[PDB]
């Protein structure tokens, strides 16, 4: 599927980046990261805060929060970007998201792709999803599969540098 | 090592309470000013600054 | 040239006098050799 | 008022240009080149502008 | 236009060599397009086609875009015709832009074609050209589906595609006063970070509010005070065309004060330029007011004064406007000289020396500034553009925001305002085509009854008739 | 804006300034001056300066970089 | 103690940037950073500041992160680039202090014996002085009131080094009002002075309201200094003062007479010459 | 690390010059071979006791 | 694609950081990096600038410590600035803004690093008295750049970098400052007059001395103003001396006296 000129942002995520919260130990973030029946389900309650970091800054265009039709699929999600620190559930309840989104049942299906306010996502390095509610108001929320679509922003390797031509060694 | 030297020079007539004439060593003379806190009465023609 | 410092003879250091300009403490190049340089000797030097 | 504002602005603009030295020619070297003597330095050969 | 296609080419043969291969040579590709507009006479481009190879990148786009004004109102083969001319993103983007130019203010079914051509575009330079041509072709239609297409294109946040979408999204809802459209446009303006989309929306949020009179004050008191200078420039454009035609007291009292008082130069320039769109109904007042903004310490105010004088007088030889522009074309600043040249061209179209005792002298002045080998590049850009406007449409088309019945000619005003944005983006110059109305009179009365008619002129002093010997 | 312009005019002639010796003038807005560094220069005179003060041996303070006589 | 602290443009712009940086994504009541400065006499000069990772609990007012190692190595590197600037004081943007803040100051005292805290209320864009300075004090109060670990106000002002001065002026140039402003700016300055005096007197009113009504503790101090202020008013209309005031006002009046009369004379001189010139042109035209 | 940072910062040329009297408010005065006088707030990498006018 | 007239927006914090570090470095050249965003092909944004230690090698690629740069970037990422670095600035005290031969190669390396990194030259001793001599450069790889707009020649180059190659090996890019309303009148508090300064009554003895001097100067100006009006005969029809000097004197005297009287009066009636 995917849109025109965009590619999956999955190859750019970082394993050190992933800090999904409130996840059940049996069913984790890697599960909702896979295109399988493996899914993430929350542990304490329906609230579920999941953060992901990227190797290079990336422009996000759309997101696919696919989830099961058992009523545990995400309903209301707050979107935050470029968090400096780890983010608390109370803050997520009180902080203004980069984008507040209300998924409908069609969005949560396996073919359901959710558009994003692409203007607000141009130098995104770490996204945070605050799943606040589910359709069926079930005790725990399940994320069947979720990835990000967009495009890399053409960053550079800071420490790479290196001399290329010139005096080789000493100058003014 | 971060310290930077300062040009020495003898002084001349004060035009006002702020602007003075200083003869920077053997080099040319300039119209300069006191920084903010230094004395003003002691600076008379012939003080090494 | 003047007064090869020769403090340790692994890097000797030299003094140079640029007439009516200045007096500097300098070193040799990767090309020239310490045996090639003597005291006085009217050597040449780069510009910066 | 606009005349004085304009003349002050342009005067400020030209005030950035530097001292342009002072020179005396000993012998012109035909078009452009021209030999000159400047006070602190020695002799130069300096092309002349559109004049 | 086709049968009276008497355009002169020696004025180009002594010009295409006179240009020292600078970027202004691409300006020639525009100038001739003015002269042969609607005449479908691309022979000048066939007299030398390899010369176009020296106009790569966006110039080629513009160069290809040239053909669009060349075939203005062709409409009989255009969809296949543009493909025949141009079967490099710049090239087919300019082809798409040209296709819109052909269908200026007259969409036909081409809109739908564009409506499927653009959705398959690479979100690229091609999308910029396609959006410009589409929005120009579908201007004033206020069709919701094209509007949301440009909404999606604008939300791609690309600098160039967003630049084009800024004009297109205003063109489609031109004069519609659409609250939803203007709300989305301004909300995007206060949210984007690329300044090109800001420049595009600066004209878009004006196009949406065309001719709405006092209905635009709710906008004005927003845009006039918004901190972003591009937003204030947009407010100047809105007060220009919302109060277009009428010399409304509030409009002048607002924009003159903004032009003289504001802290950014661009808003002052655009505010003064906006005087033409609101005082053209009575051109003789424009010299009387601009005669002081015309010579001010600020050079941006000077360029704005030149452009406003040129627009306000339209193609009518006010004499006094040329009296003001005569010293101004010798101003030290390059771009104000360029603006004075453009303004003088805008007024002296179709006129001979006896009609106005300045036109031949200005022609030879253009001749000397275009062939000077060390004058400013912007000044000679204005010179070649002026050469293009003077002999536009084979000396048969005139710019007039007034229709002959006294009604305000909306395509002309929108085209000329967008042309004024050539200061920011050269390819928009082709929009000046929307101001060219042919000076023909037609004797048709029944079906296809065009008989030879013996109506005559009554030149009292002497015969001068057609210009350009 | 004229207040701004004359404020800048006052600012250009402020400390620091290099003293030099006034040589005879060329034109109303320029003259020759020999800096106390030794070198001489052809330098525009600030229009605010009263011309009568320019006796051909006067000591005049000049802009440090542009050598403009201020 | 410390008699004055002068604050340069660079630190206030840095804290504004820090506030916009954090509030962009992690909107929070405050952000906390560290100032760098030097000591002259007993006045302090602060021109450098860096943001430090900080976190405050909403209501526990005892739970807080300030990063030790980050502060230490950031200071080390800032010393590497410029070694003059040593750690003095810490800044925060919250318009109000917190019960949690004195712990922050005590931690900062580990790095500076007399660390001074600065509140920089970035959001306010108001009457004046967007910086407040406070030192830590612990003394017996000399009046029988219980001693407490307290913050004490120290006067602050904005001063700029020459490079920062040209930098700030260049950015302010477009909105810059002229320094001289012969009449307009001076009259507006006097009106603004009356405005500020009224605002301060109304603040003193509200404090006295809260003190008499009892919702605010009696400081005993300051309020008696306020009584000294109230006894310091000059009481004009005393006769010899009236005579002196009339004398000096009359001197100003005669001086302004001379200036106005000369202005009228020069105006007439321009008028007559303009009439002569235009009449000469008219006579020559015929 | 500090010593190597100093080492990278002691590169020729050294512009030989003559010393003048010292002051306290320990600090040195230098007459350059280029015939110019400088005052140093700090003497530098050498110690005040070793040097002399 | 091929670049254009382009633009570079630098923030207030960045500009002050650059100027302060340059004035710290003079007379030794100093250099550091700016953080920013390649927002698009038509402008580059830089926000915040960090200087880096001055090694004895001078301004060069070797002067860029990789460890210092990397850990500074990491700690700025932690503090809330994930801005990826394009652009390096260096100081040229005593001479104009231009890329020296060393600078050409350093910017070549920096361009090889990202692609569109921009060089910045600041002269901290010429940037004085309200004028800032800042400029930014990029190196060329026929056609130097694409001129698709008029916002490339709204400025004029300088002869110094002209010989040093302002169009020859590198090209200068127009510089813009992205100040906002919040930084505005945050900086202004520095010269902002205080209300006590507004109600300050100056000094009566000094004011009397000022009036004494200015009226005497008025007399000496009017003395020759009389001669000027008595030579009204129009020999050899000719702004120096009497007229406008008298104008400025009356203006300043009248405004000073009026403001002093008004402040004294306001203080008299309002303060008791
Ligand atoms: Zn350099």
């Amino acid at each position: 599927d995917i849109p025109k000129g965009y590619m999956d942002l999955m190859p750019f995520i970082n394993k050190a980046g992933c800090e999904c919260l409130n996840e059940s130990d049996e069913h984790g973030f890697d599960n909702c990261l896979r295109k399988d029946t493996t899914f993430l389900e929350s542990d304490c309650d329906e609230q579920l805060l999941i953060t992901v970091a990227f190797n290079q800054p990336v422009k996000l265009y759309s997101m696919k929060f696919q989830g099961p039709d058992n009523g545990q699929g995400p309903k209301y999600v707050k979107i935050f970007i470029n968090l400096p620190r780890s983010m608390d559930f109370e803050e997520a309840e009180r902080s203004e998201p980069t984008q507040a989104l209300e998924l409908t049942e069609d969005d949560i299906k396996e073919d359901g792709i959710v558009p994003l306010r692409y203007v607000k996502f141009q130098n995104v390095n770490s996204v945070t999803i605050f799943v606040q509610s589910n359709q069926g108001e079930e005790e725990t929320t399940r994320i069947s599969y979720f990835t990000f679509i967009g495009t890399p922003v053409q960053a550079t390797n800071m420490n790479d540098f290196k001399r290329v031509v010139g005096k080789k060694g000493e100058s003014h | 090592l971060q310290s930077v030297g300062q040009i020495v020079g003898e002084v001349l007539k004060q035009l006002t309470e702020e602007k003075f004439i200083v003869k920077a060593t053997n080099g040319p003379r300039y119209v300069v000013g006191c920084r903010r806190q230094l004395d003003k009465s002691k600076l008379k023609p012939g003080t090494r600054v | 040239c003047t007064k090869i410092i020769n403090a340790d003879s692994e890097d000797p250091k030299y003094i140079i006098n640029v007439k009516q300009f200045a007096k500097f403490v300098v070193d040799l190049s990767d090309q020239v050799a310490p045996t090639d340089i003597e005291e006085g000797m009217r050597v040449g030097v780069d510009r910066n | 008022l606009n005349a004085k504002v304009r003349l002050l602005r342009e005067e400020l603009q030209l005030l950035q240009e530097q001292g342009s030295y002072v020179g005396e020619v000993v012998r012109a070297m035909d078009k452009k080149k021209v030999l000159v003597k400047v006070h602190p330095e020695g002799k130069f050969v300096v092309d002349v502008d559109k004049n | 236009l086709i049968r009276n296609n008497n355009t002169d080419l020696m004025i180009l043969k002594n010009t295409k060599d006179a240009v020292r291969n600078s970027v202004c040579h691409t300006a020639t590709v525009i100038a001739n397009s003015f002269m042969h507009c609607g005449t479908t006479s691309d022979q000048f481009l066939r007299d030398n086609l390899e010369w176009l190879a020296r106009a790569t990148n966006w110039a080629k786009f513009t160069a290809t875009a040239s053909l669009g004004v060349i075939h203005k109102g062709h409409e009989k083969e255009a969809l296949q015709l543009m493909a025949t001319y141009l079967p490099s993103a710049y090239q087919e983007g300019g082809g798409l832009y040209a296709l819109g130019l052909i269908h200026a203010n007259h969409g036909g079914d081409i809109i739908d074609y564009l409506l499927n051509q653009l959705k398959n575009a690479s979100n690229d330079i091609v999308r910029h050209g396609g959006s410009l041509g589409l929005g120009l072709a579908a201007m004033g239609t206020a069709r919701q589906d094209v509007y949301d297409l440009l909404k999606t294109n604008l939300y791609q946040d690309d600098a160039v595609t967003g630049e084009a979408a800024g004009l297109a999204l205003g063109l489609v809802m031109l004069g519609s006063k659409n609250a939803q459209a203007i709300e989305d446009m301004v909300g995007y303006a206060q949210e984007t970070q690329h300044e090109k989309i800001l420049r595009g929306l600066a004209v878009g949020i004006a196009l949406v509010m065309y001719g709405r009179m006092e209905e635009a004050d709710a906008l004005i008191e927003s845009l006039c005070r918004d901190k972003d200078p591009i937003l204030r420039r947009s407010g100047m454009y809105t007060v220009a065309m919302a109060y277009c035609g009428s010399g409304n007291n509030k409009a002048i009292r607002r924009l003159l004060h903004v032009a003289v008082s504001d802290v950014n130069d661009d808003v002052r320039r655009a505010a003064v330029e906006s005087l033409g769109f609101i005082l053209f109904r009575t051109p003789e007042q424009c010299p009387s007011v601009v005669s002081l903004l015309s010579e001010s310490y600020n050079p941006h105010v000077r360029y704005g004064a030149a452009m406003a004088l040129g627009i306000c007088c339209a193609g009518t030889g006010n004499k006094e406007a040329i009296n003001l522009l005569e010293p101004m074309t010798n101003d030290p600043v390059n771009y104000v000289r360029q603006g004075a040249l453009i303004a003088s061209a805008l007024i002296m179209i179709q006129q001979t020396e006896i009609t106005c005792p300045k036109v031949n002298q200005f022609r030879q002045l253009y001749s000397k500034v275009i062939n000077d080998k060390h004058d400013d590049v912007m000044a000679k850009f204005g010179a070649i553009l002026a050469q293009g406007i003077l002999d536009a449409g084979g000396h048969n088309v005139t710019i007039s925001l007034q229709s002959r019945t006294g009604h305000t000619h909306m395509p002309s005003v929108v085209g000329v305002l967008v042309f004024t944005q050539f200061w920011f983006w050269f390819p928009l110059s082709h929009f000046l085509s929307l101001a060219y109305t042919p000076t023909c009179v037609i004797g048709l009365n029944k079906d296809l009854k065009m008989p030879k008619v013996q109506y005559k002129s009554n030149c009292k002093p002497s015969t001068f008739a057609y210009p350009a010997p | 804006e004229f207040l701004h312009a004359q404020e800048e005019v006052k600012r250009i002639q402020s400390i620091p300034l290099v003293i030099g010796q006034f040589l005879e003038a060329v034109d109303q807005n320029t003259a020759i001056v020999g800096s106390t560094t030794g070198s001489n220069y052809y330098v525009r005179i600030l229009s605010t300066i009263d011309r009568e003060l320019l006796k051909p041996n006067a000591s005049v303070a000049l802009h440090k970089h542009s050598n403009a006589l201020v | 103690a410390v008699q004055k602290v002068v604050v340069h443009p660079l630190v206030l712009l840095s804290v504004v940037d820090h506030f916009n940086r954090i509030g962009k994504v992690g909107n929070q009541k405050r952000v906390v950073g560290v100032l760098l400065g030097s000591w002259q006499k007993k006045v302090l000069d602060v021109s450098n500041s860096f943001a430090v990772p900080f976190d405050e609990d909403d209501k526990d007012d005892s739970v807080w992160f300030l990063d030790h190692d980050y502060l230490e190595n950031m200071y080390g590197m800032f010393k590497k680039v410029n070694a003059r600037e040593r750690i003095v004081g810490w800044y925060h943007t919250g318009p109000k202090l917190h019960k949690n803040d004195i712990a922050i100051n005590e931690l900062m005292k580990r790095y500076c014996p007399n660390s001074v805290l600065v509140i920089i209320d970035v959001k306010p864009k108001d009457l004046g002085l967007p910086t407040e300075a406070y030192i830590s004090v612990e003394e017996v109060h000399d009046d029988g009131t219980p001693t407490s670990k307290t913050f004490e106000h120290v006067t602050s002002e904005i001063g700029a080094e020459e490079a920062e001065e040209v930098g700030v002026e260049h950015l302010l140039r477009d909105i810059k009002d002229t320094t001289v402003g012969t009449l307009s700016q001076r009259i507006t300055n006097q009106v603004h002075g009356l405005k500020g005096l009224n605002s301060k007197l109304l603040d003193i009113r509200s404090y006295l309201e809260k003190v008499a009504t009892g919702k605010l503790p009696i400081n005993h101090q300051i309020i008696y200094q306020l009584q000294d202020v109230f006894n310091l008013l000059p009481d004009v209309s005393l006769q010899e003062f009236v005579k002196a005031f009339y004398l000096k006002t009359n001197d100003q009046m005669v001086v302004v007479y001379l200036a106005s009369l000369i202005r009228s004379v020069v105006a007439l001189h321009n008028l007559i010459n303009n009439k002569i010139a235009n009449r000469d042109a008219e006579k020559k035209e015929g | 690390e500090n010593s190597e940072k100093i080492k990278v910062n002691k590169t020729l040329p050294y512009l030989v010059s003559n010393v003048i009297e010292l002051l306290d408010v320990k600090c040195a005065v230098i007459k350059t071979s280029t015939r110019q006088t400088y005052f140093l707030p700090v003497i530098g990498l050498v110690d005040a006791e070793k040097l002399k006018p | 694609a091929v670049d254009t007239a382009e633009q570079v927006y630098i923030s207030s914090l960045a500009l002050l950081k650059m100027l302060k570090h340059g004035r710290a470095g003079v007379p030794m050249e100093v250099m550091g990096l700016m953080l920013g965003e390649f927002v698009d092909d038509y402008t580059v944004r830089v926000i915040d600038v960090f200087a880096m230690p001055q090694s004895g090698t001078g301004v060069s690629v070797e002067a860029v410590d990789p460890v210092f740069q990397a850990k500074m970037l990491d700690m700025l990422k932690q503090t809330g600035r994930p801005e990826m670095v394009v652009g390096w600035y260096h100081s040229h005290p005593g001479f104009g803004c231009w890329l020296s031969g060393v600078d050409i190669n350093t910017q070549q390396s920096f361009e090889a690093l990202s692609e569109r990194a921009v060089a910045v030259v600041v002269d901290p001793i010429q940037s004085v008295k309200g004028k800032v001599v800042i400029d930014a450069f990029r190196l060329i790889n026929h056609e130097p750049r694409q001129t698709t707009s008029n916002l490339g020649h709204l400025n004029k180059p300088s002869i110094q970098a002209l010989i040093h190659g302002l169009n020859r090996h590198y090209y200068s890019i127009t510089i813009n400052y992205r100040k906002n309303e919040l930084e505005q009148k945050m900086l202004l508090n520095l010269h902002k007059k205080s209300w006590m300064e507004g109600l300050t009554l100056q000094d009566y003895s000094e004011h009397c001395k000022h009036n004494e001097s200015v009226v005497k100067e008025m007399l000496e100006l009017a003395k020759n103003y009389n001669k000027a009006v008595e030579e009204e005969d129009k020999m050899t029809p000719e702004k120096q001396d009497p007229k406008r000097h008298l104008e400025e004197h009356v203006d300043v005297l009248m405004t000073s006296n009026i403001v002093q009287c008004l402040a004294a009066m306001l203080d008299t009636v309002v303060f008791k």
